[PDB]
This record gives structure tokens, C-alpha cells and sequence, in this order.
RNA sequence: GUUUGGAGAGUUUGAUCCUGGCUCAGGACGAACGCUGGCGGCGUGCUUAACACAUGCAAGUCGAACGGAAAGGCCCUUUCGGGGGUACUCGAGUGGCGAACGGGUGAGUAACACGUGGGUGAUCUGCCCUGCACUUUGGGAUAAGCCUGGGAAACUGGGUCUAAUACCGAAUACACCCUGCUGGUCGCAUGGCCUGGUAGGGGAAAGCUUUUGCGGUGUGGGAUGGGCCCGCGGCCUAUCAGCUUGUUGGUGGGGUGAUGGCCUACCAAGGCGACGACGGGUAGCCGGCCUGAGAGGGUGACCGGCCACACUGGGACUGAGAUACGGCCCAGACUCCUACGGGAGGCAGCAGUGGGGAAUAUUGCACAAUGGGCGCAAGCCUGAUGCAGCGACGCCGCGUGAGGGAUGACGGCCUUCGGGUUGUAAACCUCUUUCAGCACAGACGAAGCGCAAGUGACGGUAUGUGCAGAAGAAGGACCGGCCAACUACGUGCCAGCAGCCGCGGUAAUACGUAGGGUCCGAGCGUUGUCCGGAAUUACUGGGCGUAAAGAGCUCGUA
């Protein structure tokens, strides 16, 4: 399944920019609903939980799949928080967003899912597809002149492109030289709280 | 009784039982006669019937009615009895 | 009789077979005496590997191949060798190794720059 | 050596500290139940009654063993009613091999059943592989056929007749089996080896085919599959203390493939037990699985290996091999047939029915692939198996749209009557059709098989290429503290809630509804069950002055 309800109310509850271009958040930075102004009792569990919610509602990953990501990250030899972040960064819908061909991670998901991209010459419509070193991502012929993709070509500049990604052509060809290290990744989140949440 | 091959095997098992039973009886009579000869004490008769009984044991092992090792055991016991007595 | 059989591994619609030495009576997916090879028909060319040293031993002692295993032993030349007939080199085909990923990355770098 | 790995909270008091139980948050399932429900991939599905079983299938095959000629075929022949021949072919029958595998179930079993490691100088092994020798010679039958009898049926008798790779006698074998004598050598005591040497006695066979030609007998070695013995290991119960007389040991016989009270006659009086004998209860065991920081605890569904059983109990026969599931004999229970004399059955194979239960599927499609049986082979057989159908039963993946959109509509709900929430949400304006839908292409699995040249059950499925349009696609639990998420109204110790502490007594963040919120999402909750938290049986890792706990005190056996 996907979460398709209002997007602003999630950033408002969590008190941080998820889309990062959202005027309605800055207008009402408090949580939603009738009681969104009221004082909330502090607790360590709520802090840990909301960092997890920021991660999964930024990247658009359901709790089931996110928990599998955690176990893999913890199993991997690095430090769990770095591994978890770079696994979610390896997602193809995320790589497309980081490349700039999409406006929002929601838009990136739809594009990948609808079958507009190819990886190493083979069509992939799996948003959760994890890119690896030296993957090449291309756009199919039909979608190259496609009106929102045309917009994407001449709308370069919205955000910066990270060093591990590289767009090399006007064809909008994306190359991945390596998986991002924690320094490379730039996300508004404290990953150590999520590792602690799942150690409960 | 349900399967054709089994019904046929009923007939054939019976045929083989009769053949084997007859041979085993003959062997048993021969060994008995030798035993009685040895318990009577007549070295000559006992030696003659040891040889005929021994060959009969060997031939029964050739027809597959008794195992060769069983024939060897029987032959050995008879020959030992004649040497001791 | 001890035979050389294919045992089925893999999942539905993906038959992967190990070449095993097993008693005829043993069930297909049962305990094997040795694994001496593997055979993947879903590939092109179908993947075939045989441990020729062990295949020669087992055929020497009198293991009887099954029909498909006999076809594989002829492709590998292990049958022709065991009998003395010519063709021991065999006609084994191997899948053309796909281009390395690093080289294609360099190709894309050069092409766009 | 060594980091990859341990979280707590509530509840005894006016308050406190400790001790200590109870309860909760996590994970798991062959699950069930409630609400809800789009698609696909890959798994999985009688846990109860080893209860009873309608119906169809689950083991055959060989004309290159044999006499034969019912069906086909071909050749005569015709009058067209039939009648011959052939043997390409093949019903029934004789004969060989298979039917002991494969599939099911877990009733029994606390045991060398199983796991792991050994032993066999104490042993067997069809078919397969590879050395050696051979395959001589005679004979008497019988099934089938034909005639006829008995019986309701199941079945069965007599006569006449025919064949073999069916059966039977003899020769040869001197590798082999038995006995006596005798030499060397190796050990682990019986003994083993040198096919030691030697004397005496003895042990087999089968033909067919004319083609990739298949077979037969003995014997040496191998390979495979076993048998038997032993060390060690894995349940509760002394409110179960003695048990045993083929029982413990010996010798002479018997028995087996083999060792052995395995059996038997005699002789000795032993053997096993608080390192729990003998009893009672429960249970198939294991690789593994679940949980856990680990140690440990729990468990043995699927998949894989052993074992056990096949309506209940007993027995043997055939065979290389037998718990002989779809064999046989007997006894019992039950069902059925009968002419009342007598007969016939066995789903713990696959599918299916009744029943029991909270609960578990189709009386599919193929032998195309892999494994197995027979056949020289073409081939035949295979509910093994490969697949399909059904059930969110589980795991995983994807969709139910994306961008923009205001000081922010209507409507709903709060209010300090200012407004504030729902909410960028919606409306609207453009943008992409994944998955479903409608067309047109269309597999791999087959270096296979037959070499006759055709051959894929799944399947016109999966997967590609076009078309139309946001178009068809969201629910469930929770919101007093643990524990994320609060207000109004309705009943006022009522109706009800609840895992624990506890909430309801006409102002409830705990009851019911609504608005809002939170956690999860084609699922969400509940019940049951196991581990965790529980250092709460503490080996890792706890205690005994007063909290539960030092025997009333000594002596002394293991
Ligand atoms: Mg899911
Ligand atoms: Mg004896
Ligand atoms: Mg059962
Ligand atoms: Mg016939
Ligand atoms: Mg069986
Ligand atoms: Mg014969
Ligand atoms: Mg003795
Ligand atoms: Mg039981
Ligand atoms: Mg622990
Ligand atoms: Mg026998
Ligand atoms: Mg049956
Ligand atoms: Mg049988
Ligand atoms: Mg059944
Ligand atoms: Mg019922
Ligand atoms: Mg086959
Ligand atoms: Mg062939
Ligand atoms: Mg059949
Ligand atoms: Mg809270
Ligand atoms: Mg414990
Ligand atoms: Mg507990
Ligand atoms: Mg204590
Ligand atoms: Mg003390
Ligand atoms: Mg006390
Ligand atoms: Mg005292």
C-alpha cells in the first residue's frame, strides 16, 4: 500500500520540513487538529518514535518494509544508523529525486512505478529497487518528450545533486559512482534515535 | 486378490512352497537316518550315509532351497559327529 | 544398482538439477552418496558442470547413468573418455560472459563527456 | 584472544526503603474468531476420530522365454455365410523380472527406537561393474486348448491334450563347500592370513535372436544396500524399594547369513538396584524450528534422514530382500451378498463422502520435465512427480494517483461569538496510465525424446507492443498511566468498560456516540499457545539473625 492522504499534516505533527517547499507548514508549524496547540508531556519514547516517522514518511516506506531495512542495517558491518540511511538512499525513487528529474519523492515514486526508467538497459518499475555501484539509469524513449519530463529538463536547479549521483546528459542520464556515506547524506533527522527505538 | 499380478503370484507362491517343502523333508529324513546310524554305532553304515546326506545337502543349496552357509553348517556337524563317534 | 541421477532443486518453473550418485531405489530428493555436478536447463546454453575425476571413478565401478545424465556425459566428453571412444574433448558450450559493470560505467562517462 | 551484544512500567503505605508475587509493552504460529478486502510472486492447508467409508484411479511389463490365435493387419477364398493360412500383430494362459521401491500415517515404542562415534578375527547382498572357467547329456509332466461334472454365487472336480529360458536325473567344475593331516607367517584370546601344501567326499547352466543383437552357470574382486554388537547423549514420578529362576554364568547339542539363553538338556548360584533397579505417567527420534545478549527455555507443522504400523490380534509362506498398505492363512468386530449350504470387503495412496471439531481444499490436467518398474529396442506403466483449482492461512512486492492550487469555500465539530479546527484538504487547472480493463504478438523450461521427421501438462498462460481515462481499488484498532494520540454531548454506582491499578453516585480526556487525533494498512484487532521481560530455579546469574528459608543436637555409611 501507499500513504496518499494529506502531506502537510505529517510534517506539521513532526515539526520538521519533509517536502521542504511547503508554505502551509511554515504558516502553521504546530501539530494538526483541534488540540494541535496544546502542551504535550515530554517522553523519550515519543522522541524516538517521531524520528522514525520522519524517516519513513520522508522516503514513503511502510513500517513493515522499514523494519526489514533496520534488520539489514543492523546485520551489516557498519554502524546501524549510517547503514539504515544509505539503504533508504539506495532506493530508486529516492535516487530519481536526488537526481532532480522529479519535484517530490511522491512524484519520483509515481514516475518509477509507471515505467519511465531503465537500469542497466532493463526496465525497472520497482520503487524500492536498491541501486548499487556503477548503476546507470536512463529514460525510455516515449517518456523523454513527455511533458512533465520536459519540465524536469529545464527546471534543473531546484536542489543540489549529491556527489555520488551525476547527471551526465541532456537525456537525463544518472550515474552512481558509489553508495553515499553518512557525510554525503543530508537528511533532517537524528538516526541514533531510530536505532534506539528498535532496541526497545 | 485385487491386482492381476498378485492373483497370479498366489498360484506361483504355492507351487514353490510345495517344491521347497518336499526337498526340505527329504533333507530332514536323510539327516535323521544318519543320526540314527551314529546312535546305533555302525561306523560303516554311518560313513556311507554321511556321504549321501552331505551331497544331498549340497544339492539343496544349489536349487536355492537352503542357503549355502546352512548347508556348510549341516555338513560340518555331521562329519564331526562321525569323527567323534 | 547404483545410478547417476538428476535431483531437482530450485523453485516452481525454475528446475535446477544436481548430478548425484544414488541407489536406484532411493527417492529422487533423497540422500545422495556424492554430488558430482550440476545442470541448469533454464539457462542458454543450459549450464553444465561435471567433476570429471569423480564421474570417471563412478562409471569405472559400474554406476549406471540415467538418460539425461548420459546426454550430459557425452557433451562433457566424460562418456567418450570412459569408453575409449573419441570425442573426449566434448562439445560443452559456455554462456558468453556479459560486459563488466565497471567498463560500462567508464563507457557512459566517456560517451557523455 | 574480543565488543556487533542485555531498556523497563504499574500495583502493599499517610509517606518511605526493602522483600515479594501479580500484570503489561516484544517476538512467534500448520491457527481459529470479529470487522474489512484490489492485484500479483513464492510458500502452505484434519493439530480433532490409528473414527466409518459410496465411486473412480494409485503396479505393471516382456511375442527377442513358450504353446498358441479371441481382436486388429496382410494373403487366399467364396455362396458371403463364413472358412483356412501367415505370424507383422496380440485377448486369455504358462514362464521371467518388478510388485519389499515409490506414497500414507504417528497408533505403539522410554527401546541400541533415534543422534553421534566405533566394532564385525561374528555376517548377508537380486539387478550393476570388472577378471577366470564353462555353458555336456538325457527325461517325465502340466496350465492354455477340447469334452464333461458339481455350485445360487464365489469358485471348483474329472477326462483328453500341448510347449518352454517352467520342472527333474546324470557328467564335467577342482576357483568353491565339508572333513583329516601338516608348513610358514600376522596378531586381538576365540583366531585371521598365505585362493599355503596335501589326502578323501561333494556342489551348476538355457536358450532366443538376425538385430545398436540380447541372454544362462560357477567362481575371484569391486560397487551398492543392509544385518548384528558396543561407548556416549536427549522426559516426569519413591505418596514406585527391592526385582529376576532361561534368570545370571558354564559345557554338550540345536538354530541363523552371522555372534549370542536365540533355543534346549544338564551343571554352578548367580545377575540388576538409591550413579534409582522394578513399577506408574507421558511421548515416535533427529537435521532443524521459535524465543533469547548469551547460557538456557520451549518445540519437532512443511522440507530432508531414520524408526514404527497398515480394520484388531496371531502366524508363516514366496523371495537377494517382507511391519508384505492396494498378497496369503486363522481368530474377532463391523459392512455387504445368498438359493441359508456358503460367499465377499479393509482410503494411516490421490481425489472425494459422512462424522467429530473453533478449524484445514478439487470425486482437476499431463506423463512435456526429473526419479522408478519391465522391455534388445520402439514403447508401455507411474494420483512418485511436474503443474493447475480453491482458502489474505503465511511471507514478500506493487497499486488505490502526481504536480499546482487560498490568508483559505461548503458542510461537520469545538468556542472566551474574536474565531479555531478539519485543511492544500476539497473544488477547480494541468500531468502519468503502474496494477486491473480492450486489442495484437507470444516464450524459456527440450545440446531433451523419436530419429521419424513428429513431440510442452502448465498455456495463447508469463512476458512484450498498442488503445481509453483518475478512470475500477481502504479499512481496522486505539486515544487515564504503562503507551503514540482530547475535547463536546448522552445517561449518574445505571447502562456499561477493564490486561493491571482502577473508571460509572445528574458538571466522566476510562461508559456510549460525534468531531478531532494517533498507530498500523489489504489488512487491523481478539482468543489460544510458547519464549522474553522474570537475576521469579539464579551454570553464566539469587538467597536463609528479624522479610520465605539452618535439621533440636551429635555420631557416622555412601
Ligand atoms: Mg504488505
Ligand atoms: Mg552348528
Ligand atoms: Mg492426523
Ligand atoms: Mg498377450
Ligand atoms: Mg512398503
Ligand atoms: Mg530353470
Ligand atoms: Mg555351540
Ligand atoms: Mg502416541
Ligand atoms: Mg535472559
Ligand atoms: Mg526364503
Ligand atoms: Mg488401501
Ligand atoms: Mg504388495
Ligand atoms: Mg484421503
Ligand atoms: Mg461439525
Ligand atoms: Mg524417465
Ligand atoms: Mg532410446
Ligand atoms: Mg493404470
Ligand atoms: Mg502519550
Ligand atoms: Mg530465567
Ligand atoms: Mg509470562
Ligand atoms: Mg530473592
Ligand atoms: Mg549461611
Ligand atoms: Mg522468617
Ligand atoms: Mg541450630
Amino acid at each position: 500500500a501507499r500513504y496518499t492522504g494529506p502531506a502537510t499534516r505529517k510534517s506539521r505533527r513532526l515539526g520538521v520540513d519533509l517536502v521542504g517547499g511547503d508554505q502551509s507548514f511554515e504558516k502553521r508549524p504546530y501539530p494538526p487538529g483541534q488540540h494541535g496547540r496544546a502542551r504535550i508531556k515530554e517522553s523519550e519514547y515519543r522522541q524516538q518514535l517521531q524520528e522514525k516517522q520522519k524517516a519513513r514518511f520522508s522516503y514513503g516506506v511502510m513500517e513493515k518494509q522499514f523494519r526489514r531495512y533496520y534488520e539489514e542495517a543492523n546485520r551489516q558491518p557498519g554502524k546501524t544508523g549510517d547503514n539504515l540511511l544509505r539503504i533508504l538512499e539506495s532506493r530508486l525513487d529516492n535516487v530519481v529525486y536526488r537526481a532532480g528529474l522529479a519535484r517530490t519523492r511522491r512524484m519520483a515514486r509515481q514516475l518509477v512505478s509507471h515505467g519511465h526508467f531503465l537500469v542497466n538497459g532493463v526496465k525497472v518499475d520497482i520503487p524500492s529497487y536498491r541501486v548499487s555501484q556503477y548503476d546507470i539509469i536512463d529514460v525510455k524513449e516515449k517518456s523523454l518528450n513527455t511533458l512533465p519530463f520536459q519540465i524536469a529538463r529545464e527546471t534543473a536547479g531546484e536542489r543540489p545533486i549529491p556527489s555520488w549521483l551525476q547527471v551526465v546528459g541532456e537525456r537525463q542520464r544518472i550515474l552512481v559512482h558509489q553508495l553515499p556515506e553518512r557525510a554525503q547524506i543530508d537528511v533532517p533527522l537524528t538516526e541514533q534515535l531510530i536505532v534506539e527505538l528498535y532496541s526497545k | 486378490a485385487n491386482i492381476k499380478s498378485q492373483i497370479k503370484r498366489i498360484r506361483t507362491n504355492e507351487r514353490r512352497r510345495l517344491r521347497n517343502q518336499s526337498v526340505k523333508s527329504s533333507l530332514r529324513t536323510a539327516i535323521r537316518g544318519f543320526r540314527e546310524a551314529v546312535d546305533a554305532g555302525d561306523k560303516d553304515k554311518a560313513s556311507e550315509l554321511l556321504h549321501a546326506t552331505s551331497r544331498k545337502l549340497d544339492k539343496a543349496a544349489s536349487k536355492g532351497v537352503i542357503h549355502p552357509n546352512q548347508a556348510a553348517n549341516k555338513k560340518s556337524a555331521l562329519a564331526l559327529a562321525l569323527n567323534k563317534l | 544398482a547404483v545410478k547417476i541421477k538428476l535431483t531437482r532443486l530450485g523453485k516452481i518453473r525454475n528446475p535446477q538439477y544436481r548430478i548425484i550418485v544414488a541407489d536406484a531405489r532411493t527417492r529422487r530428493d533423497g540422500r545422495a552418496i556424492e554430488v558430482i555436478g550440476r545442470y541448469h536447463p533454464k539457462e542458454e546454453p543450459s549450464l553444465i558442470q561435471i567433476d570429471s575425476e569423480r564421474a570417471q571413478y563412478w562409471l569405472g565401478v559400474g554406476a549406471q547413468p540415467t538418460e539425461p545424465v548420459l546426454a550430459l556425459l557425452k557433451i562433457t566428453g566424460d562418456w567418450q573418455k570412459f569408453k575409449g571412444l573419441p570425442g573426449a574433448e566434448g562439445t560443452l558450450k559456455v554462456k558468453e560472459p556479459k560486459p563488466s559493470k565497471l567498463d560500462l560505467f567508464n563507457a557512459a562517462l566517456a560517451e557523455a563527456e
